């Protein structure tokens, strides 16, 4: 009120809102998988000269089922990360599957050195395929040594970007550290090139109820209280909307059930007090709020009373009748009295009277009293004009 | 909350603009206070509280259906409960939309109207001027007959018939309001207007207003501060304009509502607390009294009126000559269907012998 | 026969659960009483034409024993562009989006009770020839009421085929009735049956059946209709099942109703 | 601080804000004028009917029976002194029709 | 005819702005109905020629 003294009465103040209690994430589980399990784990790969090129689309690039593997030493992308692949949708993914010398794993990486690398796998200048190094010595190993995976490709003509060494007798487990055969697996994917048809996986957490929590269900993020609901969703309808076309009910993705959404309590707050010099004892009211949550943010209370218009704190209830002094709502009114304290009560609409009706007696006045009363009415206010410019 | 709740970006960007919310707070608060006040004037016009006596010996006039019945938990009239049932229609809270209950309670309004009707029937029109003074209802009706310039004698001469006609009329209005519902169209329309305004206000939340989307959370997640702002300011702009529009037509509707409330208060204080003379103000026909009944957010008046029904015309003369002097009626009018001449009150066919006391002299005949 | 529908062609558009809510939706809809093409599958005479897939196809039929096994969808239908094979039977579909090279009569062709009625499978032109493939899907080994059990015709296999921004959707519903005459009047929503993010475009669609001169004319009727962009007022019952619908563009009465 | 070309954006922003605020003020002013004028009409009616004459309307010229009233100019407003009759003490008897 | 007079593109654009002109049309329709109602109330106070 921008004043050091305030008149007796009720005055609106800053509202109140129940802040969230915690966050909850509920989602379905690992869904269909893109043909990646085969590319990063298989019994046999394609030949080095016949380096595999598999187009992948119309599936889910589920990085969860792929990253659950612990055999990887360093699996991170220079521009992205697998962890944040839950909410990334791919257009098409190219899978390159071939068996080469172990020392040639990095030579498959872009920006490498060596004329023996482009002989069997040319290095394009705009390769976004993240490099992956993993052990495949057992898979690529043969007892006598497999020489079939030769690098005889020695074409003299320059190799264009994706237009289509032999220091070991064969792929043998006896090869030393860094020399054992390695299966180079790269998820070479491009965006903005083909229509979006591949989307990522999701993650879930535990469930809670009867708490102001930030719930995320199937990408629907919102804060509220989750309570079991008896509403019967259809087998395919996962949520419902009110006449206001606003989500009100949500079906759990993991378990099959229906839950409500109830935004946690909030409402205005106001103060009731006598004049400043009158006293320094105040009453706080929470319109449309319950004392169930008033200890959230005077949290002790010690004098609380429920009311249809909210729950009052710091005031004393009275079961007597008096004329309304400071209205509260629902026929409730406050006054300051005796020691002195603020009190609330049911307003006294007026002193009861009952005329002695007999339709046979008549009350005729004996005399009168002339009275003078004031009436005040505005008739005008000060004029006004302005230069727009 | 309504515009961009739950966002520090919302808070700071709204702070950029200024004090529009600040003003609109009082804008709506004055409206709420005005509603409460209007209720105060229209209903709480009595210093004390009165209660009907147990003996309902109102000269055979039946007061009951309007009167309270102790049996029901809500001490409303039969008719008032019927109206409550007739009138008919809370998911909008989600965006800070809050409804403040009326300071009073339907129960309080019911008690007020009960006391009003009791005082009226018991003390005529005196309670308004001051302390209620007991009177016989028959005496009050005689005074009303005088007020419409009707001789009291007829009232008693047809007390029973008048009572029966009143009973039939009250029953007929009961049945009519019970059957049809179109009478409550005004209140139904008011409620529907309010509901539709709020509903549309909610609907506006879904508009992008030229933004990429109408989900501030999606904008925040997808975009970084600069273009997130580029979209958010636009959304704020659109929602802002929608809100001022709403506040405006709320202002205008409240203004006209206040005018109607003042009219209703005047009607109360004039038709009910007394017998006025403004033609058609207290309903069609010659006004006698009225009886209020509370309704959700509204009031109902039962205007009681006299109406002539049958006619029997005659031949008249401006005045009469007896001894070369002009005699004129003090009140009423002369009348003759031939055979004889008489004088009678204008508003009822009550022929009477013309004599000295009936008339008065003025001048001679020729003029 | 240029028949006219009455109330069919209404499919659930979304997954929204609306209880006793009257919701308006502007989308591809088969107009009420829209004139629709009638086809009698003649078992020399063969009613197997390649018809345009004018952005949304409504198929309807009461046939039994899965006489019409599946659909062919494509813009070339000659292995130049990947085409969709939807041949289906009791257990599951063999959905095949592949640059397949089709034949003149690319279907299994079980001509029973036709030549002299003992039993056999005539041909296997279901797999005519293929330039490549690009993808194939096999659905769950379901068992739908599409086999041969006539009784009173209750297998109303209405199907809504849509291909919007690459996503191809199929709505369907088994509606039981008793009148064996032409499509009886009634209301029955068509729930979504299968969604597919295929990403291809269909300009022409052909039926798949299951010189037969002298043999009696075939006894099997099916209707083809084409949806168009229209606004429909849909009545969601208490339990979120559409029970009634109105179309503004039908007549002034429906227009005022929806407004 | 800003070259005219880009400064035009901020200038337009401020222009829009100031003009919209001004028109909001105008709307509030004119509605205030509407109700004040209604009150003024009521006041003129009361002046004519209570000062220049003795009205029969119930409680129109103040509580109790109206005898006559006096005006008093007030800053941008007016005051009326309603003189009224009111019975004081009552003693009852037995009546007959 | 005023905001986007005879323009499919401009109509499509204004669609993003809710139904403001719809509410305005409702309002002015009420105004005209009120005009007629005022005429009726103030003049046809009698039902017998
Ligand atoms: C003013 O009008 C009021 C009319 O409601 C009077 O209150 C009384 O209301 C009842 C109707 O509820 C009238 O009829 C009575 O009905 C009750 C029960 O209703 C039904 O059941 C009984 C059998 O138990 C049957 O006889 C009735 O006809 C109904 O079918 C009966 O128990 C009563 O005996 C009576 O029939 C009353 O006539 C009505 N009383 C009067 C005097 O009109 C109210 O009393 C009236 N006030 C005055 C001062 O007269
Ligand atoms: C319209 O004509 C009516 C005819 O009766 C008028 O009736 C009035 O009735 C009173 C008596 O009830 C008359 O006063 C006396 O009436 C008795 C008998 O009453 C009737 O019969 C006589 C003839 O036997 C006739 O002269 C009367 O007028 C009545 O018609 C007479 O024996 C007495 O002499 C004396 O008349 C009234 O005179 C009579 N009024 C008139 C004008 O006749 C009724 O009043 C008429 N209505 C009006 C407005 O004038
Ligand atoms: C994701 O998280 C785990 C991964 O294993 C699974 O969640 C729960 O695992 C429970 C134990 O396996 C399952 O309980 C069983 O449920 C079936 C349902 O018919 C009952 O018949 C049986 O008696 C058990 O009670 C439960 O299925 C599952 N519940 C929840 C809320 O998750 C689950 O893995 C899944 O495994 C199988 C069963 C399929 O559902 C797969 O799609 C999925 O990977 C996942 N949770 C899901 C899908 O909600
Ligand atoms: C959504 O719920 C309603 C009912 O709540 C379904 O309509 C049917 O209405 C009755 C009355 O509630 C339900 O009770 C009885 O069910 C038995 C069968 O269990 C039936 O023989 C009775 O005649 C009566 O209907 C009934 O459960 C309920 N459904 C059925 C199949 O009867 C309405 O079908 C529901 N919407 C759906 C399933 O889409
Ligand atoms: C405020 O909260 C209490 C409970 O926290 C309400 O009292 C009842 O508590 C029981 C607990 O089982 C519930 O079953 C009832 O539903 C509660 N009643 C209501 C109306 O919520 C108390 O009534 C609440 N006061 C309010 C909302 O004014
Ligand atoms: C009442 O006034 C009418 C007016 O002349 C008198 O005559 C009637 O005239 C109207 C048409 O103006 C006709 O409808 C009636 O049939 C006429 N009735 C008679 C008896 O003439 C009528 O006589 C007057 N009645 C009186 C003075 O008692
Ligand atoms: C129903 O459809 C499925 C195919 O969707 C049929 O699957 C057959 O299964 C065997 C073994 O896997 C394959 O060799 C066949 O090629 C499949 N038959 C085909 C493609 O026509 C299944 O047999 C069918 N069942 C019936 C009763 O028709
Ligand atoms: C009216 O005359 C009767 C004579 O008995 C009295 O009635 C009293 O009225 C008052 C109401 O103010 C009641 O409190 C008393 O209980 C009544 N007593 C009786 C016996 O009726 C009284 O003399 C007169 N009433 C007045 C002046 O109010
Ligand atoms: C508060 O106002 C003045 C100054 O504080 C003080 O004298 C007075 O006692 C208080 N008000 C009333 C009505 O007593
Ligand atoms: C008032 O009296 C009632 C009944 O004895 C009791 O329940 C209530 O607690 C009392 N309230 C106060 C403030 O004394
Ligand atoms: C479809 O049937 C109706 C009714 O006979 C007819 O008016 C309409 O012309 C038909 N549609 C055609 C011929 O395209
Ligand atoms: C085959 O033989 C029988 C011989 O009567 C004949 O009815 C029919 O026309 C032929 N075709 C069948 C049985 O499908
Ligand atoms: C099938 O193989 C050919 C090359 O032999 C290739 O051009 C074509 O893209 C492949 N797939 C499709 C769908 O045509």
């Amino acid at each position: 009120l921008k004043s050091f003294t305030v008149e007796k009465g009720i005055y609106q103040t800053s509202n109140f809102r129940v802040q969230p209690t915690e966050s909850i994430v509920r989602f379905p589980n690992i869904t269909n998988l893109c043909p990646f399990g085969e590319v990063f784990n298989a019994t046999r790969f394609a030949s080095v000269y016949a380096w595999n090129r598999k187009r992948i689309s119309n599936c889910v690039a589920d990085y969860s089922v792929l990253y659950n593997s612990a055999s990887f030493s360093t699996f991170k992308c220079y521009g992205v990360s697998p962890t944040k692949l839950n909410d990334l949708c791919f257009t098409n993914v190219y899978a390159d599957s071939f068996v080469i010398r172990g020392d040639e794993v990095r030579q498959i990486a872009p920006g490498q050195t060596g004329k023996i690398a482009d002989y069997n796998y040319k290095l394009p200048d705009d390769f976004t395929g993240c490099v992956i190094a993993w052990n495949s010595n057992n898979l690529d190993s043969k007892v006598g040594g497999n020489y079939n995976y030769l690098y005889r490709l020695f074409r003299k003509s320059n190799l264009k970007p994706f237009e289509r060494p032999l220091q070991s007798y064969g792929f043998q487990p006896t090869n030393g550290v860094g020399y054992q055969p390695y299966r180079v697996v790269v998820l070479s994917f491009e965006l903005l090139h083909a229509p979006a048809t591949v989307c990522g996986p999701k993650k879930s957490t535990n469930l809670v109820k009867n708490k102001c929590v930030n719930f995320n269900f199937n990408g629907l993020t919102g804060t509220g209280v989750l309570t079991e609901s008896n509403k019967k969703f259809l087998p395919f309808q996962q949520f419902g909307r009110d006449i206001a076309d606003t989500t009100d009910a949500v079906r759990d993705p993991q378990t099959l059930e229906i839950l409500d959404i109830t935004p946690c309590s909030f409402g205005g707050v106001s103060v009731i007090t006598p004049g400043t010099n009158t006293s320094n004892q105040v009453a706080v009211l929470y319109q449309g709020v319950n004392c169930t949550e008033v200890p959230v943010a005077y949290s002790t209370g010690s004098n609380v009373f429920q009311t249809r218009a909210g729950c009052l704190i710091g005031a004393e209830h009275v079961n007597n009748s008096y004329e309304c002094d400071i209205p509260i709502g629902a026929g409730i009114c406050a006054s300051y009295q005796t020691s002195q304290s603020i009190i609330a009560y049911t307003m006294s609409l007026g002193a009861e009277n009952s005329v002695a009706y007999s339709n046979n007696s008549i009350a005729i006045p004996t005399n009168f009293t002339i009275s003078v009363t004031t009436e005040i009415l505005p008739v005008s206010m000060t004029k006004t004009s302005v230069d727009c410019t | 909350m309504y515009i961009c709740g739950d966002s520090t970006e919302c808070s700071n960007l709204l702070l950029q603009y200024g004090s529009f919310c600040t003003q609109l707070n009082r804008a709506l608060t004055g409206i709420a206070v005005e509603q409460d006040k209007n209720t105060q004037e229209v209903f709480a016009q009595v210093k004390q509280i009165y209660k009907t006596p147990p003996i309902k010996d109102f000269g055979g006039f039946n007061f009951s259906q309007i009167l309270p019945d102790p049996s029901k938990p809500s001490k409303r009239s039969f008719i008032e409960d019927l109206l409550f049932n007739k009138v008919t229609l809370c998911a909008q809270k989600f965006n800070g939309l809050t409804v403040l209950p009326p300071l009073l309670t339907d129960e309080m309004i019911a008690q007020y109207t009960s006391a009003l009707l009791a005082g009226t029937i018991t003390s005529g029109w005196t309670f308004g001027a001051g302390a209620a003074l007991q009177i016989p209802f028959a005496m009050q009706m005689a005074y009303r007959f005088n007020g419409i310039g009707v001789t009291q004698n007829v009232l008693y001469e047809n007390q029973k018939l008048i009572a029966n006609q009143f009973n039939s009329a009250i029953g007929k209005i009961q049945d009519s309001l019970s059957s049809t519902a179109s009478a409550l169209g005004k209140l139904q329309d008011v409620v529907n207007q309010n509901a539709q305004a709020l509903n549309t206000l909610v609907k506006q939340l879904s508009s992008n207003f030229g933004a990429i989307s109408s989900v501030l959370n999606d904008i925040l997640s997808r975009l970084d501060p600069p273009e997130a702002e580029v979209q958010i300011d636009r959304l704020i702009t659109g929602r802002l304009q929608s809100l001022q529009t709403y506040v405006t037509q709320q202002l205008i509707r409240a203004a006209e509502i206040r005018a109607s409330a003042n009219l209703a208060a005047t009607k109360m204080s004039e038709c009910v607390l007394g017998q006025s003379k403004r033609v058609d103000f207290c309903g069609k026909g010659y006004h006698l009294m009225s009886f209020p009944q509370s309704a959700p957010h509204g009031v109902v008046f039962l205007h009681v009126t006299y109406v002539p029904a049958q006619e029997k015309n005659f031949t008249t003369a401006p005045a009469i000559c007896h001894d070369g002097k002009a005699h004129f009626p003090r009140e009423g009018v002369f009348v003759s269907n031939g055979t004889h001449w008489f004088v009678t009150q204008r508003n009822f066919y009550e022929p009477q012998i013309i004599t000295t006391d009936n008339t008065f002299v003025s001048g001679n005949c020729d003029v | 026969a240029y028949t006219n529908s009455f109330t069919r062609g209404v499919y659930y558009p979304d997954k929204v659960f609306r209880s006793s809510v009257l919701h308006s939706t502007q989308d591809l809809f088969l107009p009420f009483f829209s004139n629709v093409t009638w086809f009698h599958a003649i078992h020399k005479r063969f009613d197997n034409p390649v018809l345009p897939f004018n952005d949304g196809v409504y198929f309807a039929s009461t046939e039994k024993s899965n006489i019409i096994r599946g659909w062919i969808f494509g813009t070339t239908l000659d292995s130049k562009t990947q085409s969709l094979l939807i041949v289906n039977n009791a257990t599951n579909v063999v959905i095949k989006v592949c640059e397949f090279q089709f034949c003149n009569d690319p279907f299994l062709g079980v001509y029973y009770h036709k030549n002299n009625k003992s039993w056999m499978e005539s041909e296997f032109r279901v797999y005519s020839s293929a330039n490549n493939c690009t993808f194939e899907y096999v659905s769950q080994p379901f068992l739908m009421d599409l086999e041969g059990k006539q009784g009173n015709f209750k297998n109303l296999r209405e199907f809504v085929f849509k291909n919007i921004d690459g996503y191809f959707k199929i709505y369907s519903k088994h509606t039981p009735i008793n009148l064996v005459r032409d499509l009886p009047q009634g209301f029955s929503a068509l729930e979504p049956l299968v969604d597919l993010p295929i990403g291809i475009n269909i300009t022409r669609f052909q039926t798949l059946l299951a010189s037969s001169s002298g043999w009696t004319a075939g006894a099997a009727a099916y209707y083809v209709g084409y949806l168009q962009p229209r606004t429909f007022l849909l009545k969601y019952n208490e339990n979120g099942t559409i029970t009634d619908a109105v179309d503004c563009a039908l007549d002034p009465l429906s227009e005022t109703k929806c407004t």
